[PDB]
RNA sequence: UUGUGGUAGACGAGCGUUGUAUUGGAGUUGAAGUCAAAGCGUGAGCAUUGGUGGAUCCAAUACAAGUGAGAAUGCCGGCA
RNA sequence: CGAUAGAAGAAGCUGUUGGAAAGCAGCGCGCAAAAGGGUGAUAGCCCCGUAUUUGAAAUUGUUUUCAUACCUAGCGAGAUCCCUGAGUAGCUCGGAAAACGUUAUUUUGAGUGAAUCUGCCCAGACCAUUGGGUAAGCCUAAAUACUAAUUAGUGACCGAUAGCGAAACAGUACCGUGAGGGAAAGGUGAAAAGAACCCAGAGAUGGGAGUGAAAUAGAUUCUGAAACCAUAUGCCUACAACGUGUCAGAGCACAUUAAUGUGUGAUGGCGUGCGUUUUGAAGUAUGAGCCGGCGAGUUAUGAUAGCAAGCGUUAGUUAACCA
C-alpha cells in the first residue's frame, strides 16, 4: 500500500512511502480473528469466586430427624445445600482455568490480517523517532499534538521499540492513549484502540515477522 | 459470581397473577391455585368455543321451527323445500333473523309455494 | 469485525437441559426414562458390568506374547511410493534428520520396504531390505549399501 | 483415562478398525466337537456392528 | 402437495437476567426498585403512563453462569 | 541496597435548575500526577492523596569487597610389602517394600554364616564370559511443599437469606451435667440540624408548631413487595343442590393505553383440581395451608461423535521451561 508520514506540525509529510504488496492481505477471515480476540479475553480471571460443597462446609454430625415418627422431611443430614448452612453443590472453584489452546499457524495469520487492515484502515498515520525529541514529559504539549491530529475520538496506540521517554511519561493522565510494545499489541487491542501512530523503523521488522 | 433471581420470578408471578381476577373470594390471591384456575378457565373457554358453535345451529332450528310448525310444516319440509328446486344460501340463522325483520317471513313462505 | 457486531457462523450448538423447565421439556431425568436403576443419580452400568452376565473377557481365551518382558525395536521404514514426494538425494542419515522424516536427537535402525517403482538413481545407505524392494531399487538404477 | 488391562490382553487391532477377538471351547474335549469345528475355530474373527457398539465404548 | 393427537424420547430455532468488554444515551428538569391502570406480542417478553421513590441505569454485540421455581411428608421466615 | 519515624508535590470562574451543583452549559488552565477517597447529587483544577522528587538518630534484614581463622594441592620412580568400613554379604523358615498379591533386588523376627579386592555386588532364577563399580561410615545450601502472619495491591469474588457460625462486643446468647453442639440482626438525615412552643392525656402516646428542601426522613427513623387485617364508592346475594367458573346476558354506575370500553351480574347452556407413580385416579392412593427468597446436570482431565476452522501430504503440534 502507501502512507505518508505526519509531523509534528499537525499536517502529513510531502513525501510518500511505498509499501510492499506482500504485507496487505489477500484472504479475509475474521472467524480467527473473532477466537485470538477471544484468547486475548480468555486467561483473564483471578481465580477469586469459589464455594464449599457438601463435604466442604463444616458442622455437626446431627441428625435432624431420626429413621421415623416425623411429619417432615428425613433431613439425614447436619448441612445441605438447600439449608440455611449455605454452600453451592457445584458453584464456583478457584481451580476452573477456563484456558483455550489456540495454534500459532492461525493466530499469526488473522494477525497479519488485522495488521494489514489497520495499517490500510486510514485511522495509522506514520510517525518516527525525532518528533519525540526536544518534548518533555508535559502532557500538555502531548494533548495540544493530539488536538491538531484530532485522534480523540478512537484510544491511540502508541507501538514502541526504542523507547522514548517523553512517551512513557505521557499517556498516563490522559484516558484514550497509551503506549506498549510492538510484541505487546494485540487484535483485540487494535481494533478496540481504532487509532495508533507507527514509527517508521518497525516496518521492515513487522514485514519479515508477518 | 452468585446469580440472584428474586425480581425475576416476583415479575414472573406478577404477571401470572395479573390474568386471575374476579374470582370466589381468597382464590384470586395465591399464584399456585390461581395458575390452576387460569389454565382451566382457557380450557373450558377454548371447549365453548368448538361447542357453541356446534350448539348455535340447533338452537336456530328449534327457533325456526316454532315458526314452521306453527305454519303448519316441519323443519325437515322446509328444507326439503329448498333442496330440490330454488336452493338458497341464506343461512339458519339469517332465516331466524328473518323473525325478527318483520313483514319479511311471510315473503319466504309465499315464495316456497310450488 | 467489532465488539458491538461480534457474530459467529456456525458456534455455539444446540445444548440440553436436564434440570430445568418442563414447557420447553427436558426437566425430567432428560433421557434416562422412569423407575430404573440408570435413571438414579450416577445410574450407570460399570464397562465389565452387563446386568448379570458374565463379562466378554472372562468368555474367551487370551493372548500370548512370546516378546514378554521384551521391547521390540522399532524401525523406521522407507516405502518406495511415500518417499517418491521426498526430493532428497544421496540419502544419509545426517541427510534424515535435517528433513525431519527421523527425529534429529534420536538414531533408529532403518528398514526399506515397498515394491512400487521409481524413476532416479540415487545412494540408500540402510540397515534393513526387503528382497522385492530390494528389486525395485537396484532396477532403478539406484545404489544401496547396507549399514549394520 | 486408563485401557482395561484384562480386556487388552484378548483383542488385537487391525488396520481400520476390525477389532480381532479369539475363539473358545478349547479347553477339554476334541470328541464332543466335529473335524471342522475343530479346524474352523482355529481361525479368528471381528466383533459385530451390534458387538462394536459394547467394544468401542469399552476403551 | 403433506400438513400443524402425542408420553417417553429425538431433532431444530430462540427469549429473559447479572457481570466483563468495547461504541451510546438518559438521569434532583428524577434512575432503579415497588404498587396500580381499561396495551403489544405464537411465548419466552416488550412496553406506556400515574404516583411512592431519591440516585442509578437501559439500548445493541460476544464471552461465562451460585442463570430461568409448582410442589421435593422441600430450608428458613411471616401469616391466618 | 533496604525496612521499622516522615516531607514536598499542578491546574476555575460565570450562569443554571436544584436546600445543597462538584452534575449541566460557556469561557480557561493544567501536567512524570485527569489511580483512588472524602467534600451537601459521580469535582482533573475544594482537600487529602497519587505519579514524581525525597528522607532513618536507634534498631534490624540482604549483597559485595578487604585483613584473616579452617579446609583441601601436582608429577614421578620401587614392590607377589600392608590395608580399604564381619554377625557384613549371604543360605534357610515367615515376611514387607518393590507396578509386583514375595519373583530377580533390597530389609529382618528365628537359625546359620563367607572372602578381603587376587574379592564381591549387580547386568529381574541361575551359570560361564564380558561390562561396570568395590557396599557392609558420615555430611551436604541449589531447584522442593507450606502459609499462622506482616507490607502494598488486585479481584469478568460474595454484597446482611450470601459471604468465616460470626459486618452487628460471636463461638456471644443458649442447650445437654459433660465431652460436644451451637443464634438472629447494617443502613434517619446533609448537618440531630432528635420533633423547641402549645393542647388532651398521670405519663406513655397523639395532634398541631418548629428545625430541617423534605418528618412519604421522627428514632418501628433508605423504600416498604407478597401472605394477612380491616374500610368503604358502585353492583349483587336470604327457594338455595355449582372443583365455584366458562360462553352469554337483563339492568345498574361509570368513562379508558377510546377501544364493538370498563366494573357487576336476575337468569340460560356447559362443566367431578395440580404435580406424583402406575395399565391407570375427580379419587375413599400420596404430597401440597398460603405467601417471600432460596432450592437440586457444574467443574478438572482424557476419549469418542457431530459442525467449523488452521495446516495439509512428514505436516500439525509442542509437554515441560523461559522472557
Amino acid at each position: 500500500a502507501k502512507l505518508k508520514l505526519i509531523k509534528i506540525d499537525g499536517s502529513f509529510e510531502t513525501e510518500p512511502v511505498k509499501l510492499s504488496p506482500g504485507l496487505i492481505a489477500k484472504e479475509l477471515k475474521q472467524q480467527p480473528v473473532f477466537d485470538a480476540v477471544l484468547v486475548e479475553q480468555a486467561s483473564w480471571r483471578q481465580g477469586t469466586h469459589s464455594i464449599l460443597t457438601k463435604g466442604e462446609v463444616r458442622g455437626g454430625g446431627k441428625k435432624p430427624y431420626k429413621q421415623k415418627h416425623t411429619g417432615k422431611a428425613r433431613q439425614g443430614s447436619t448441612r445441605n445445600p438447600h439449608f440455611v448452612g449455605g454452600g453451592i453443590v457445584f458453584g464456583p472453584k478457584p481451580n476452573r482455568n477456563y484456558s483455550l489452546k489456540l495454534n500459532k499457524k492461525a493466530h499469526t495469520a488473522a494477525l497479519h490480517t488485522v495488521w494489514s487492515e489497520k495499517l490500510a484502515s486510514d485511522n495509522t498515520h506514520l510517525v518516527d523517532q525525532n518528533l519525540f525529541n526536544k518534548t518533555e514529559g508535559k502532557t500538555k504539549v502531548m494533548m495540544q499534538f493530539l488536538k491538531s491530529a484530532k485522534l480523540l475520538d478512537k484510544n491511540v496506540l502508541f507501538v514502541v521499540n526504542t523507547l522514548n521517554t517523553n512517551l512513557e511519561q505521557s499517556t498516563s493522565n490522559i484516558k484514550n492513549v497509551q503506549v506498549k510494545h510492538l510484541d505487546k499489541v494485540s487484535v483485540r487491542d487494535l481494533m478496540l484502540a481504532n487509532a495508533l501512530l507507527v514509527e517508521k523503523e518497525v516496518l521492515k521488522a513487522l514485514e519479515g515477522k508477518f | 459470581m452468585r446469580i440472584k433471581g428474586g425480581k425475576q420470578t416476583r415479575v414472573r408471578r406478577k404477571k401470572w397473577l395479573k390474568q386471575a381476577s374476579g374470582s370466589f373470594g381468597t382464590r384470586h390471591a395465591s399464584y399456585k391455585v390461581a395458575k390452576q384456575t387460569v389454565i382451566q378457565a382457557a380450557k373450558y373457554a377454548y371447549r365453548d368455543r368448538r361447542n357453541k358453535k356446534r350448539d348455535f345451529r340447533s338452537l336456530w332450528i328449534l327457533r325456526l321451527n316454532a315458526a314452521l310448525r306453527e305454519q303448519g310444516m316441519t323443519y325437515s319440509v322446509f328444507i326439503n323445500l329448498l333442496k330440490k328446486h330454488n336452493i338458497e344460501i341464506n343461512r339458519k340463522v339469517l332465516s331466524e333473523l328473518a323473525i325478527k325483520e318483520p313483514s319479511k317471513f311471510n315473503l319466504i313462505v309465499q315464495k316456497v309455494k310450488s | 469485525l467489532n465488539q458491538l457486531k461480534s457474530v459467529p457462523k456456525a458456534r455455539n450448538h444446540k445444548t440440553k437441559t436436564l434440570g430445568r423447565g418442563h414447557g420447553s421439556g427436558l426437566g425430567k431425568t432428560s433421557g434416562r426414562g422412569q423407575k430404573g436403576q440408570k435413571a438414579r443419580k450416577s445410574g450407570l452400568t460399570r464397562p465389565g458390568f452387563e446386568g448379570g452376565q458374565t463379562p466378554l473377557y472372562r468368555r474367551l481365551p487370551k493372548f500370548g506374547n512370546a516378546r514378554k518382558g521384551f521391547l521390540k525395536q522399532e524401525w523406521v521404514v522407507l516405502n518406495l511410493n511415500k518417499i517418491a514426494k521426498l526430493k532428497l538425494d544421496k540419502i544419509n542419515r545426517a541427510s534424515l534428520i535435517e528433513k525431519q522424516v527421523i527425529s534429529a536427537k534420536s538414531q533408529l535402525p532403518i528398514k526399506l520396504i515397498g515394491h512400487t517403482k521409481l524413476e532416479k538413481p540415487l545412494h540408500f545407505e540402510v540397515h534393513k531390505v526387503s528382497k522385492q524392494a530390494l528389486k525395485a531399487v537396484e532396477n532403478a538404477n539406484g545404489s544401496v549399501k547396507l549399514l549394520e | 483415562m486408563k485401557v482395561k488391562s484384562a480386556a487388552k490382553k484378548r483383542f488385537k487391532l487391525t488396520k481400520s478398525g476390525q477389532i480381532k477377538r479369539k475363539h473358545a471351547y478349547t479347553s477339554h474335549l476334541a470328541p464332543h466337537k466335529t473335524t471342522k469345528q475343530k479346524r474352523h475355530l482355529r481361525k479368528q474373527g471381528t466383533v459385530s456392528a451390534s458387538d462394536f457398539k459394547r467394544i468401542g465404548n469399552l476403551i
